[PDB]
């Protein structure tokens, strides 16, 4: 049966530990760092955009428990296009993160002189200018569908006409998400992983692992999803119209969807716990808050 | 704040000033910083020629980066209580002659020198660059004289190759923090035109591992 | 320290000028400048205001809009773009520097000032008084607003404006002796009523005594006492 | 060397100098501190709080 | 020839000073002092906080006028601070930027800096032309400068790394008197209110009173364990205290010649950097490696408070000259005032 066999304790949990990351890593950054490097305001970014997608995850669960959208003021429009806005946000924010060190590790000299924090500022905004402007064909819904009592967001298009919407809808998903981020991802990653290889020191494995963990977990929690997707549109009309296997395949993109979301949670570890930096920093704002309470 | 008496100009020239402070703050970051030392027992002077009555200061640029050193020569003071001041530095440059193995030998004295200052907390986590000038004078005189005289614990034979070997291994074995600092020797002479090209090297080691850590990966 | 004005000599109503002043041994990168009339009938007057930097820029209700303060670190140089002359805007023009920090004597030099000619209120009960060589004379001057701040300082400045020569600041902001200037003259005030001392006349003591508020914009300059030999 | 006799020349002028010079007894000099400190009690403002009336900062 | 002798009658004047100090020590001052009632808890906020610097906080210089501090920084920039509206006046960019001292004449004219570069730099805040420009560079000196203070003459006492601290003429440039005596490097020094004597402080755990004008060191003084960082008089210019790296602050009485009560804490081992005085006197404030200021009682050594508003070595510290207000420098590019 439809709409049964839903566990939303699972959101919770993602929920809960997105906070506690999240907005620990934007009150270390911005009371101490003072958002001074390209690096560090980058970081920030992440966070915001994770902290802002997380903090809209949990009206989905609410509807998942039973609580439909009778909700005043959460219109689903913007509801629904903040998800896919925090989910663009994010990747080009990672993508962003990758360059910079890329040109840090390969262009260090140069990236000396790179780094400002104006040109920091400018490309973010132009990164969620862009991204804003790329979720606005998710942000035109037009209206919330009623069938029966228990009303539902409708559709970016309604499914009569859904073949003027073709290839936004199809393959701008993915491309943005799995092809262009992994190329990037690689393309740098290589070059860094060269150029570290060549230092004398026993610590610089460490950076090689931590590289390979980020990339390894980026891929797996980011792949699924894309393929999911792509399968669930349209190998689902050509080879998966079985009752048993659509049922299948919808339970396994609830569980790839499930999966994706909490990449937000490990994102700010990955990014600014790694490095003792971080920890020095939490150390010192955990001993001054012990010395006030 | 808007509530203040007429003299506003006053903050508006702080806030100028403040601005002002920011950029050559700024400035100076993106500059290098590199400290000498070894004056009075090895070929500081060569080295220092290369590259270009208190500290003194060189400056040059290489390779479109601004580089800036200071020379402590005026060791005639505490150094313990002084040194502290220039924790910061991008790295640490000391200088040795390898002819001194023979001339307390003066190469003890230098020893004793590099551990008290590669093994002082302040220095923990900046790189130190090792340069042995006079490479050619001490190629020389090994074929006269055996190493052991300053190394009677040193077994081997008393070619250049070897000889030079051994005692570089040795500097570095002084280091006890080896985890979290790393050395950088190289031979120098007067003739050597390329020990600009290690000094750089060195430096973008040193600002890549910089990064490093700012970005999270160390 | 030296201020030269340049620009002057007639011009038609409606017609435009464009003034210039250069400075040299001088930090006008650091210094403020300011722009104060002089007409016929011996009435200073405040122009316009530029701050450091070209950060702050204020003009007289008089000369809004009309007058354009531009000022050109590289050159040393202050510009003034003159538009719509009229009749009474026929008055020698002078610029002051001006600094702004805790300890400082603002208007402390003034320039030689140019001449054009066109084809708070502040009161002195003496329009002149006599005096001879070797005499002790007080001067009182009342404002139409307490000048005594919250922060402590009275705000007022007094000048000497010798026959031929320009002003040369007296006092600035409290009773306090300007730089250059003997320890004869002293003075005191209340809020409201402020009064100015010599102590022994000399014949460089000769002139026009000026007093001028500096509590809020715009800059209202005294009518002045002429003093007599 | 003639250096350091010259060192210890002047070392024991210094001493014999230092040691001519004599003062008062540590309890008189003890009472006169307390009395000062006593006395100037009242005008220091770190000592004793002060109004927030008289321009402190802030 | 006769060192024997020498160093014989040099070692009988020492016991001849010893006994001579032991004799009048009939009571300490903790004794007398049993009687008189506690400071209490001295609580301070921080009401200001400065900044603009970049770089470490090296030293602190309070004027005459008790408004406006000159602080010097790493960045080779001395900022002259309006406490009362944390507002800067002036921005001098120094020639070297290893400074390890500066100072603020008391008739304000002119301000004093100086450090490894081995000269003092002498800028001239009041001057026609605005801008802030050297008027002596008092070289000669063999070693890195440690202090200078401004006397009420207008002359420069200077502290340096060479064992000898000089008195210059600003106008001639050139040392009016050298003084010598201390086997270690001097610090610190302090001039009395009266100008008439002053003190200075060595690496040989000594503090040697020395006279502006005779060129004779009038008093000496020793007992400890490590070196002397910093010195300052009591109001009355009678006693003074002084600061070691082996984290214990004791006061010394002139007219005593000999140690009146000695500051420790066995929680404490962070060595001192500065040292101060209230205008009573009760209150002595001392700056610590421990990232924090504390503050003792001067008559009893009960540790009345403690201030923690750094996150980094508290360098320089200063009462100003009426008390109204105490400035805490550190390591951490801001300037703290407490009152």
């Amino acid at each position: 049966a439809l709409m049964a066999q839903f566990v939303p304790p699972l959101y919770s949990l993602v929920f809960t530990v997105g906070l506690l990351g999240n907005v620990v890593v934007v009150m270390i950054l911005i009371k101490y760092r003072r958002l001074r490097i390209m690096t560090n305001i980058y970081l920030l970014n992440l966070a915001i955009s994770d902290l802002l997608f997380l903090v809209t995850l949990p009206f989905w669960i609410h509807y998942v428990r039973g609580h439909n959208w009778v909700f005043g003021h959460g219109m689903c429009k913007l509801l629904s296009g903040f998800y896919h806005t925090g989910l663009y946000s994010e990747i080009f924010f990672i993508i962003l993160l990758t360059i910079d060190r890329y040109l840090a590790i390969v262009h260090a000299v140069f990236a000396l002189r790179a780094r400002t924090v104006t040109f920091g500022v400018i490309t973010s905004i132009v990164t969620w200018g862009l991204a804003v402007l790329a979720a606005l064909p998710e942000f035109i819904f037009y209206e919330t569908e009623e069938l029966f009592e228990e009303t539902l967001c409708s559709a970016l298009y309604p499914e009569d006409t859904v073949y003027s919407w073709r290839h936004f809808h199809t393959l701008r998903m993915t491309i943005f998400c799995l092809v262009l981020p992994l190329l990037v991802m690689a393309i740098c990653y290589t070059g860094i992983i060269k150029t570290l290889l060549r230092c004398p020191s026993k610590k610089k494995y460490k950076a090689i692992r931590l590289i390979f963990v980020a990339m390894a977990v980026f891929f797996i929690f980011w792949t699924p999803y894309n393929v999911a997707i792509l399968l669930s549109s349209y190998q689902s009309i050509l080879f998966g119209n079985d009752c048993e296997r659509s049922k299948h395949l919808d339970l396994v993109m609830l569980v790839t969807e499930v999966i994706a979301y909490s990449h937000c949670c490990m994102n700010p570890v990955i990014y600014a716990f790694v490095g003792e930096r971080f920890r020095k920093y939490l150390r010192h704002f955990f001993h001054r808050h012990l010395l006030m309470h | 704040c808007t509530l203040s008496a007429e003299d506003k100009a006053a903050v508006e020239r702080s806030k100028m000033i403040d601005r002002n402070l920011r950029e050559d703050g700024e400035k100076a970051a993106r500059e290098v910083k590199l400290l000498l030392l070894g004056a009075g027992e090895s070929g500081k002077n060569t080295i220092v020629k290369q590259m270009k009555t208190g500290i003194v200061e060189t400056h040059f640029t290489f390779k479109d980066l601004h580089f800036k050193m200071f020379d402590v020569g005026a060791q005639r003071s505490e150094r313990k209580k002084w040194i502290h001041c220039f924790e910061g530095v991008t790295a640490i440059i000391f200088c040795v002659a390898l002819s001194d193995y023979d001339l307390m030998n003066r190469m003890h004295a230098s020893m004793k020198l590099f551990d008290s200052i590669c093994n002082n907390k302040w220095f923990t986590d900046t790189s130190i660059i090792l340069f042995l000038n006079k490479k050619d004078l001490f190629e020389e005189k090994i074929k006269k004289s055996p190493l052991t005289i300053c190394y009677p614990e040193y077994a081997g034979s008393n070619t250049y190759e070897e000889a030079a070997a051994y005692i570089q291994c040795q500097f570095e074995d002084l280091n006890k923090r080896k985890d979290t600092k790393e050395i950088y020797t190289h031979f120098t002479c007067s003739t050597d035109t390329k020990n600009v090209q290690f000094v750089f090297d060195a430096v973008t080691d040193v600002i890549i591992k910089n990064n490093l850590k700012d970005c999270g990966l160390f | 320290v030296q201020l030269v004005e340049s620009g002057g000599g007639l011009v038609q109503p409606g017609g435009s000028r464009k003034l210039s002043c250069s400075a040299s041994g001088f930090a006008f990168s650091s210094f403020g400048m300011h722009w104060v009339r002089q007409a016929p009938e011996k009435g200073l007057e405040w122009v316009a205001y530029i701050s450091s930097g070209s950060g702050t820029i204020y003009y007289a209700d008089t000369v809004k809009g009309r007058f354009t303060i531009s000022r050109d670190d590289p050159k040393n140089t202050l510009f003034l773009q003159m538009t719509s002359l009229r009749s009474e805007d026929t008055a020698m023009y002078y610029c002051v520097r001006s600094i702004y920090y805790y300890g400082s004597s603002p208007f402390d030099f003034w320039g030689q000032g140019t001449t054009l000619t066109v084809s708070i209120v502040m009161t002195q009960a003496t329009s002149s008084v006599p005096v001879t060589p070797g005499e002790s004379v007080s001067i009182s001057c009342r404002s139409s607003k307490s000048l005594l701040h919250s922060n402590g300082n009275t705000y007022l400045y007094w000048f000497l404006q010798r026959p031929g020569q320009s002003p040369q600041l007296l006092i600035y902001r409290m009773s306090n002796l300007a730089s250059g200037v003997p320890d004869r003259f002293s003075g005191s005030g209340s809020g409201t009523a402020f009064t100015l001392t010599i102590s022994r006349l000399e014949a460089e003591d000769v002139g026009v005594y000026y007093c001028m508020q500096h509590l809020e914009y715009p800059l209202t300059f005294g009518a002045g006492t002429k003093l007599e030999l | 060397n003639t250096a350091s006799i010259a060192q210890a020349r002047k070392l024991v002028e210094q001493l014999k100098m230092e040691a001519n010079i004599d003062r008062i007894k540590v309890s008189k000099a003890a009472a006169d501190l307390m009395a000062y400190c006593e006395a100037h009690a009242k005008e220091d403002p770190l000592l004793t709080p002060v109004p927030a009336s008289e321009n402190p900062f802030r | 020839s006769e060192l024997d002798q020498l160093r014989q009658e040099a070692e009988q004047l020492k016991n001849q000073i010893r006994d001579a100090r032991k004799a009048c020590a009939d009571a300490t001052l903790s004794q007398i002092t049993n009687n008189i009632d506690p400071v209490g808890r001295i609580q301070m906020r921080t009401r200001r906080t400065l900044r603009g610097h970049l770089a470490k906080i090296y030293a602190m210089h309070w004027g005459t006028d008790s408004r406006l501090l000159v602080s010097a920084s790493q960045d080779g920039k001395l900022i002259i601070w309006d406490s009362y509206t944390t507002n800067k006046v002036h921005a001098i960019p120094l020639r070297s930027s290893w400074v390890m001292t500066c100072a603020y004449a008391p008739s304000g004219n002119y301000v004093a800096c100086g450090g490894l570069d081995n000269i003092c730099s002498i800028y001239n805040l009041k001057t026609r032309e605005g801008n802030v420009r050297v008027s002596r560079e008092l070289a000669g000196h063999t070693g890195y400068l440690s202090c200078c203070r401004f006397l009420d003459d207008n002359q420069i006492v200077t502290s340096s790394g060479d064992t000898t601290c000089a008195l210059w003429d600003i106008e001639t440039g050139q040392q009016t008197t050298t003084f010598t005596g201390h086997t270690g490097d001097v610090m610190s020094l302090s001039l009395a209110p009266d100008t008439r004597l002053f003190v200075s402080g060595a690496c040989d755990a000594s503090a040697k009173l020395w006279d502006v004008r005779e060129g004779m060191c009038r008093q000496t003084f020793t007992g400890h364990e490590s070196d002397i960082n910093a010195i300052c008089f009591f109001p009355n210019g009678n006693a003074f205290a002084t600061g070691s790296d082996d984290a214990t602050c004791r006061l010394f009485d002139l007219r005593a010649d000999q140690e009146l009560m000695t500051y420790s804490h066995d929680n404490i081992i962070c060595g001192i950097t500065s040292v101060s005085f209230s205008k009573s006197g009760r209150l002595l404030l001392a700056g610590y490696d421990d990232f924090n200021c504390n503050v003792w009682d001067a008559l009893k050594a009960d540790r009345a408070g403690v201030l923690a508003g750094h996150d980094n070595r508290v360098s320089c510290l200063g009462v100003t000259d009426d008390g109204m207000a105490v400035a805490t420098g550190s390591w951490d590019s801001f300037l703290k005032i407490w009152n």
